[PDB]
């Protein structure tokens, strides 16, 4: 037996190559270790959190230092419009003349990659200017990174190892993460915002070296305790101001505008601090709720096991019994997990979603390439986040769930109509597929016949309605916001709509993504995702329903999350485990995440060309889709090297490659199995034992790749080239004709 | 090794035995079913984890039930 | 000129050394410190 | 009332010995000082003497070119100081080399003296035979010749090198 | 004007300290 | 430039009394070794020691306050 | 000695692919350094595998063919001394020969003057 793992005598003494490839697998399931107790899990898992903060730090750190070292931060300060922003440089000493030519451009006079993340434009909307602050950043997330670190060990001590009921105290915890955690570090934003942000952004120089003795608005701190704060927002920045300058600034400290700055085409910065400032307010507010040494405050168990609606017996809240499920949840940390992922996946797609349509930074709106990498980027994580979800729940089920404890609360009622629930599940993906493919594939037959007016066109009438309730006045609608006779637009009580003027300059804005137009593609498209989420959620759903056992394997909890299989018997048992519905699922959610930055990309691309009617016309058949997208936008890509010389792209045509490489190889581990390679790597075993001079021999003998090993490495594969293939193309075609 | 379990709702039909490549399972006197015999595993080193026996075992569910566990040599069933 | 890997930014010898270093000279001790590690008897 | 409190003492004595003339300290008893030591070529377990010192060889070697290389009297010309380097590694190892050979003559008479003594404990002297001492010469010196070499190659093709690191042998 | 050599060096030096406390963070976690 | 300094007005006395009445507070119910010497509510019957090193600490700290915000603006 | 000569072989003809087909092969002198360069990485490359494989292969009874009781009559070098021995031999003999081909390759035009008979002019 080897020394390594060390969690796993089982691994230890297995004589084969599998050994290490499951000691990474099961390294940070920590449950499964030999002679793990509660309470030494929980605190690997903490000093593993303060190393995972401390990376994150790192990270940050070093963005900051290679931006500062190798960027040109203070040149696209003075044309943030023009000037491209640059990621770090290039050191590749098998780079030709024409790479090195081609990759030297952006004002540098070395080879450099041009920076995509936004960095730049958030930078500079939270008042850095210097080449220095950046240096200064990022050694102080070096110094913040080393403190977690030595958090992260000193935590490990016998002296400093909290107890299991330190980590078991759910109210204390939600008190300080939601008024000190989210409410102080958003009361310290604002205040960053309206003591640094805002008077650089108003050409004036606040600095660790005179904030102290620079006020940050001319009434002080006098006006906010003597309840003067309408001195405030007074005097706003005119319409007229140009960023980073006093030309047409204000004073005021807390606007609430709305819509867009007219320069920067992005929030305002007062809009950004006052919502800041809200939002801490209601954060520290939402932090007392819970009861932890002083007898005021609510217990959540009590609320989960409560019976009397004011002296009526109900079931639970909103008539369900909700009890037993405190010690459900505190109990188990997949539970957590799973919410936590889920949270999580949905403040990404918020993020991505609400980005492009409101720019928090100046001038970001106007980085087309930027703006559709960021979209695409969190829209991926979030989808990546919502797989993880599910899968923890699946985990929660098998591992954490016994019926005892959760007897006739909710929860063992969805279990006990998971039947339902999927099969209503797999109806709505059946109807939704059937009729959206039908209804691409009759455009396909019409246009392709020449009667493109035989097409099935359905207006988005509900999105349109919603859009111009909201202030839109393109479609004619004279609904609520987009009727300024409406009780909605006067507010007839108060008439407190200071920010209907701006919000509504902002929706009916034409050079923006502020509520785009959309028509019967955009109908389409979005039934299309509709489609794709309703079946990554049956994947999960099922998976995760059906983990604990199915009527094919009943006792499925006693063989663990994850298992290849239970033989060829009963029919056959592929791919039975949750953990292969999570696999299964990861295909559906990568599937529909191209759908939607497809859609997104394809949308935007039209508009910055100025060509919206090609999207208008061609998205409505899926031709349109694979010749006006795919195709027509691919030509740049992969030009990028040629016969006849190489330009700046190059790099992107051969990710682009790349990809297509990794998600061919994914095939070769999804669609081959194990033993006809065991069989092959037997003959190569007998071929290296029977050749002389071949002195070196396996310590652990080789095997095959396990059956999960293989459905994981295949959709590692398969991931990866999707991700490279489509960023590359998303790169090329948007930088390549663009900025 | 794996792990071989027999539950009492054997019948005693030796076809999970007869299944076998490696000779895990043998019969023995019991008293539990009508064949007055029940399977049972005292060779589990030697099991490969193959389920053949579960796919002969005619009962519902199955009698006999395969964990897979550790792997060593001759589970994984190598010549080398 | 740009026939060569140059560098504008403070200390351009530092990729010029790095990089090898990182990435052709040190990779292959690293993997012998993990192959050591990884196979130690217990 | 006497409390030594040994028991909470961040250094103990050095391997459970109060009187060896040692502590256990970071540098001499920490899991990364240990592991470090114990594992350069002079430490390293089932090591052959001869490999012992072909690797000790190989890495002084190296470095020892470099000082009369940029601070030496023919540092004006690159030709010059690199040759200048190269007979200093060399006249170096093998005035060492010398030295570890009339030590091994004149350690291993009989029943050494002092630390090669057959009852002596040493385990910082862990070469106790004369064979030993003579394969681990054999390794010095080739490797130092070797290593110093192989600095004064990379120094006289220097230019080479830094069109090398630099893409600038891709122009044809 | 981007950062010069001495704070190039001065943030290489700064560095060790993460680096040496994360192999800290990294043997006490193995444990 | 010589840092602002203010004229007497009532906001300094108020600083200088609170600051000496919270460590006033504190210093009875956190110092080591309070009632030792002769004797003087919600206070913890802090001795003579006690209290006038709590007057003497809060002029201390109390002109620091006011020397330091008078310097900022109010910080 | 097994070591040695295998590397004296292995060195000498290491050096010429790099040589002839290599990214410095339009000038001699580069094409040459690359090649001596090429080999002494791969050299110590290999010798490197060599050393973790004698210190990872032989710890109590080694698994595999180098156990005791193995009878593999291809692979004789059962001891760890036998092994740290090979790789000593296997370095100075990959690094001569390398060295051997790159200085024959750098007096290449001497040395065709030599097999020529054109040394003899004067
Ligand atoms: C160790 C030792 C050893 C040895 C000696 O000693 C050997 C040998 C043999 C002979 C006999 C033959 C012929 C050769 C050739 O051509 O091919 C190869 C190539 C190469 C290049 C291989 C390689 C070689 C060696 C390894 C060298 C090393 C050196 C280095 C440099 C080190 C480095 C280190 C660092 C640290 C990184 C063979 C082969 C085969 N392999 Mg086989 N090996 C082995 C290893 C290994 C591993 C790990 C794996 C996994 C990946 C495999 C795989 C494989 C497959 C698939 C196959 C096939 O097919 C073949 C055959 O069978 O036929 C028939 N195998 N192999
Ligand atoms: C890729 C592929 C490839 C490539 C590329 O393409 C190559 C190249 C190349 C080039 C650079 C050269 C030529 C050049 C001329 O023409 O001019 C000069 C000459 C002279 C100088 C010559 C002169 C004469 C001499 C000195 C003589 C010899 C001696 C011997 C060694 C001894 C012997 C002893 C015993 C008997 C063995 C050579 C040579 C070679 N090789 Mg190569 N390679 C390859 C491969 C191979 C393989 C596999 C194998 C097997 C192992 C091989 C071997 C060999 C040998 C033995 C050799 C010799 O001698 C040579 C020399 O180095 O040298 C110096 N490869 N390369
Ligand atoms: C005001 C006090 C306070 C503050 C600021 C924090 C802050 C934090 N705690 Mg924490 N904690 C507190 C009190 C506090 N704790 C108390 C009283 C207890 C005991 C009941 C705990 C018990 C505790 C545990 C057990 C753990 C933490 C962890 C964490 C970190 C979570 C990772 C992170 O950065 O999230 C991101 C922070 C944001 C502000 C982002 C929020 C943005 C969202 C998406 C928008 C909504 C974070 C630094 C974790 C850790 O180990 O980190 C090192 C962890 O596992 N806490
Ligand atoms: C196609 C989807 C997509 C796109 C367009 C982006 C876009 C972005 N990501 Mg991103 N990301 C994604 C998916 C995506 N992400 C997913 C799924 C993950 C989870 C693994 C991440 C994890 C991630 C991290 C950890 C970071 C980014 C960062 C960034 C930004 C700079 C990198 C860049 O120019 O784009 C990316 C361009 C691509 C072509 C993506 C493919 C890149 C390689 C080739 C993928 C294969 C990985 C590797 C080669 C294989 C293993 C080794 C940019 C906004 C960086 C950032 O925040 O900037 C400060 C950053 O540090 N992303
Ligand atoms: C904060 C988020 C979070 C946390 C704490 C965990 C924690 C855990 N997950 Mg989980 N998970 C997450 C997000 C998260 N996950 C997401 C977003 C997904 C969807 C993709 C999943 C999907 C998932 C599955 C399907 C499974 C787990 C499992 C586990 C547990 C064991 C981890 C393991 O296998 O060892 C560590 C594992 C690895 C290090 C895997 C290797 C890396 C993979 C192959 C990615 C490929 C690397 C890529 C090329 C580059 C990435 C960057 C590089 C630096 C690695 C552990 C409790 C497993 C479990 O509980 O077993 C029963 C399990 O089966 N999770
Ligand atoms: C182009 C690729 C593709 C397509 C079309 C589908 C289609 C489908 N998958 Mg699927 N899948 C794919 C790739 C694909 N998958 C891959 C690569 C994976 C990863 C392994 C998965 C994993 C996966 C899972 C895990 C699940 C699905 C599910 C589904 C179904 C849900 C959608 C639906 O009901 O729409 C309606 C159906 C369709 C659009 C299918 C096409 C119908 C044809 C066009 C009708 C034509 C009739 C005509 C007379 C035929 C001509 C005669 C011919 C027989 C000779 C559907 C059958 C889910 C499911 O079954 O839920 C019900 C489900 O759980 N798939
Ligand atoms: C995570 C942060 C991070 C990342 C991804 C990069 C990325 C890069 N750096 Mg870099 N760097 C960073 C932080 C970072 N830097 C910091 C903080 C410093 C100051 C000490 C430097 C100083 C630096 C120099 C001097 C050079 C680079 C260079 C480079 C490039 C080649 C890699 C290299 O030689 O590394 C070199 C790395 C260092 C010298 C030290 C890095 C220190 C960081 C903090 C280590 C981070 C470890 C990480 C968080 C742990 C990973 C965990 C794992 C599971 C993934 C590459 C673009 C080279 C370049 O520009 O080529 C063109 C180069 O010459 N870096
Ligand atoms: C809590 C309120 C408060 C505030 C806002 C200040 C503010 C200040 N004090 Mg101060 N101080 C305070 C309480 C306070 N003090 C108390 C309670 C004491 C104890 C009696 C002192 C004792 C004190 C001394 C002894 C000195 C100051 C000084 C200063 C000034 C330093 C200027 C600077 O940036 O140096 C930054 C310095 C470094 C970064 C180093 C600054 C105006 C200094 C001064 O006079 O400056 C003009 C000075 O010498 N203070
Ligand atoms: C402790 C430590 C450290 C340090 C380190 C050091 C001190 C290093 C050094 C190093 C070195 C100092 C190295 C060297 C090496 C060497 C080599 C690698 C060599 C090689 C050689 C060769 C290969 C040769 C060859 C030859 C021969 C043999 C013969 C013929 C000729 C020739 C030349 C070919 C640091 C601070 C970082 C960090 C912390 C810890
Ligand atoms: C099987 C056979 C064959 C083949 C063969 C071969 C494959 C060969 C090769 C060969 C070779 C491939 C050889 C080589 C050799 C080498 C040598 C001979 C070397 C030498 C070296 C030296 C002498 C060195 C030296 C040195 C050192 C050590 C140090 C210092 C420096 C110097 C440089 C001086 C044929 C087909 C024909 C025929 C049939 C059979
Ligand atoms: C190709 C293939 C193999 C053969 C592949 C094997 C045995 C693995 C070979 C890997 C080599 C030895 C190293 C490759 C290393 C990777 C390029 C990077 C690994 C990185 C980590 C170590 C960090 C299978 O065993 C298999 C099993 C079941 C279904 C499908 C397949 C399958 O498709
Ligand atoms: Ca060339
Ligand atoms: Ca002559």
């Amino acid at each position: 037996a080897t020394k390594f793992p060390k969690f796993s005598q089982d691994l230890a003494q297995d004589p084969t190559t599998r050994r290490i490839w499951y000691a990474m697998a099961t390294a940070h399931d920590f449950e499964l270790h030999d002679g793990m107790t509660e309470e030494n899990l929980y605190q690997k898992i903490f000093a593993s959190h303060f190393g995972h903060l401390a990376i994150i730090f790192l990270w940050a750190s070093g963005v900051l230092f290679h931006v500062a070292w190798q960027g040109n931060f203070e040149q696209w300060i003075k044309d943030p419009l023009n000037v491209r922003p640059i990621a770090h440089a290039i050191w590749d000493a098998q780079f030709g003349p024409p790479a090195i030519e081609a990759f030297t451009r952006a004002g540098a006079t070395n080879p450099v990659d041009i920076c995509y993340s936004g960095v730049y434009h958030w930078w500079y909307t939270i008042g850095m200017r210097t080449n220095n602050e950046l240096y200064v950043g990022a050694i102080f997330l070096l110094l913040l990174a080393a403190l977690f670190l030595f958090a992260g060990w000193l935590h490990l001590q016998p002296r400093y190892r909290p107890t299991l009921g330190w980590f078991k105290s759910a109210e204390p915890r939600l008190n300080h993460h939601l008024a000190g955690l989210f409410g102080v570090s958003s009361l310290a934003w604002a205040a960053h915002l309206i003591h640094v942000a805002i008077p650089e952004s108003r050409g004036q120089h606040v600095g660790w070296d005179n904030f102290l003795f620079t006020p940050p608005h001319p009434a002080g701190l006098g006006a906010f305790f003597t309840g003067n704060w309408s001195a405030y927002a007074q005097n706003p920045d005119t319409a007229q101001h140009v960023f980073n300058s006093s030309q047409g600034a204000g004073t005021a400290i807390l606007t609430f505008l709305g819509g867009f700055h007219p320069q920067t085409q992005s929030l305002w910065l007062t809009d950004m601090a006052h919502h800041h400032v809200a939002i801490a307010v209601l954060f520290i507010i939402a932090g007392h709720m819970y009861r932890t040494n002083w007898g005021i405050g609510h217990s959540i168990k009590e609320m989960l096991n409560s019976k009397s609606f004011f002296g009526a017996k109900v079931e639970g809240p909103f008539n369900l019994p909700h009890q037993g499920l405190y010690d459900t949840i505190n109990n188990s940390l997949h539970f957590q997990l799973s919410f936590a992922l889920a949270a999580l996946g949905v403040a990404s797609s918020l993020t991505a979603q609400h980005m492009y349509s409101m720019p928090p930074y100046a001038f970001i709106g106007q980085d087309f390439t930027t703006q559709a990498a960021l979209y695409t980027h969190h829209q991926y994580i979030a989808g990546f986040l919502m797989v993880g979800a599910f899968s923890h729940a699946g985990i929660f089920w098998i591992r954490d769930y016994d019926p005892e404890q959760n007897k006739g609360n909710v929860l063992d009622r969805m279990l006990r109509h998971k039947e339902a629930i999927i099969s209503h599940l797999s109806w709505v993906s059946l109807f939704l597929g059937f009729h959206t493919l039908g209804l691409y594939v009759h455009n396909d037959v019409e246009v392709a016949f020449g009667a493109a007016e035989k097409q099935v066109l359905i207006e988005p009438v509900f999105a349109q309605f919603i859009q111009a309730a909201h202030g839109k006045a393109l479609y004619g609608f004279n609904t609520l916001l987009s009727n300024p006779d409406s009780i909605a637009s006067t507010a007839w009580p108060n008439h407190a709509n200071v920010w209907l003027p701006g919000w509504l300059d902002a929706v009916n804005n034409t050079t923006n993504s502020l509520f785009l137009t959309i028509g019967p593609g955009d109908f389409y498209v979005h039934h299309a995702i509709a489609l794709g989420l309703h079946v990554t959620t049956l994947v999960l759903v099922k998976g995760a329903l059906d983990a604990r056992g199915s009527k094919l394997m009943p006792d499925k909890k006693d063989f663990g999350y994850a298992f290849p299989c239970d033989g060829p018997g009963r029919g056959g048992t592929c791919d039975i485990s949750a953990w292969d519905a999570s696999y299964l699922a990861v295909f559906w959610m990568l599937n529909t995440l191209g759908w939607v930055t497809f859609y997104w990309h394809w949308k935007h691309l039209a508009i910055w060309e100025g060509n919206i009617a090609q999207f208008n016309e061609s998205s409505t058949y899926l031709m349109g889709w694979f010749r006006d997208y795919l195709w027509l936008h691919s030509a740049q890509l992969i030009n990028g090297y040629n016969p006849y010389g190489t330009n700046s792209l190059a790099i992107w045509s051969w990710m682009f490659l790349w990809g297509h490489l990794a998600w061919a190889v994914s095939f070769m581990f999804l669609i081959t199995w194990r033993g006809y390679w065991q069989e092959l790597i037997e003959t190569l075993v007998w071929a290296h034992e029977k050749t002389p001079l071949s002195f070196g021999y396996w310590r652990d003998k080789p095997v095959a790749l396990s059956i999960v090993q293989a459905r994981l490495v295949g959709l590692t594969h398969f991931t990866v080239g999707y991700i490279a293939t489509y960023g590359a193309f998303l790169i090329a075609s948007t930088a390549g004709k663009f900025g | 090794s794996h792990t071989v379990k027999i539950y009492d709702t054997c019948i005693g039909c030796t076809q999970c035995v007869r299944a076998c490549p490696t000779d895990v399972l043998e019969m023995v006197p019991w008293d539990g079913c009508k064949a007055a015999q029940i399977a049972s595993s005292p060779r589990t080193e030697d099991c490969v984890g193959c389920k053949r026996c579960e796919t002969a075992c005619p009962t519902d569910f199955l009698s006999i039930r395969v964990y897979l566990g550790a792997e060593t040599t001759r589970s994984m069933g190598l010549a080398y | 000129d740009m026939t060569q890997l140059t560098g504008s930014y403070a200390a351009s010898w530092l990729p010029w050394i790095m990089i090898p270093l990182i990435f052709y000279i040190l990779p292959f001790p690293v993997f012998a410190l993990i192959f050591i590690w990884i196979e130690k008897e217990a | 009332k006497l409390n030594y409190r040994l028991d909470t003492d961040p250094v103990q004595p050095y391997k459970g010995d109060p009187f060896n003339s040692n502590f256990s300290t970071a540098i001499t008893d920490s899991p990364l000082a240990r592991a470090f030591i114990n594992n350069l070529p002079a430490y390293r377990k089932g090591l052959t003497p001869f490999m012992r010192g072909l690797e000790i060889g190989m890495a002084h070697g190296y470095f020892l070119v470099g000082p009369e290389v940029v601070v030496g009297p023919l540092r004006e010309t690159a030709h010059g100081a690199n040759l200048s380097g190269l007979i200093t590694a060399i006249y170096i190892a093998v005035s060492a080399c010398l030295g570890i050979s009339i030590f091994a003559i004149t350690t291993f008479q009989g029943d050494p003296r002092g630390a090669y003594g057959s009852t002596s404990k040493d385990s910082l002297r862990p070469l106790r035979n004369r064979d030993e001492w003579y394969q681990l010469n054999g390794g010095i010196f080739l490797g130092a010749m070797g290593g110093a070499v192989f600095a004064y190659l990379l120094l006289e093709n220097f230019d080479a090198l830094d069109s090398i690191l630099r893409g600038g042998v891709n122009v044809n | 004007m981007n950062i010069s050599d001495t704070q190039v060096f001065v943030a290489l030096v700064v560095a060790l300290l993460p680096g040496l406390l994360a192999f800290r963070l990294a043997t006490e976690l193995y444990k | 430039t010589v840092p602002n300094t203010i004229s007497w007005s009532p906001q300094v006395a108020l600083i200088i009394s609170a600051s000496s009445l919270l460590i006033l507070l504190i210093a009875s119910r956190s110092i080591k070794y309070p009632q030792v010497g002769a004797k003087l509510p919600v206070l913890g019957s802090p001795s003579v020691g006690t209290f006038v090193a709590s007057m003497a600490f809060g002029h201390v700290v109390g002109a620091g306050i006011v020397l330091g915000l008078s310097n900022l603006g109010w910080l």
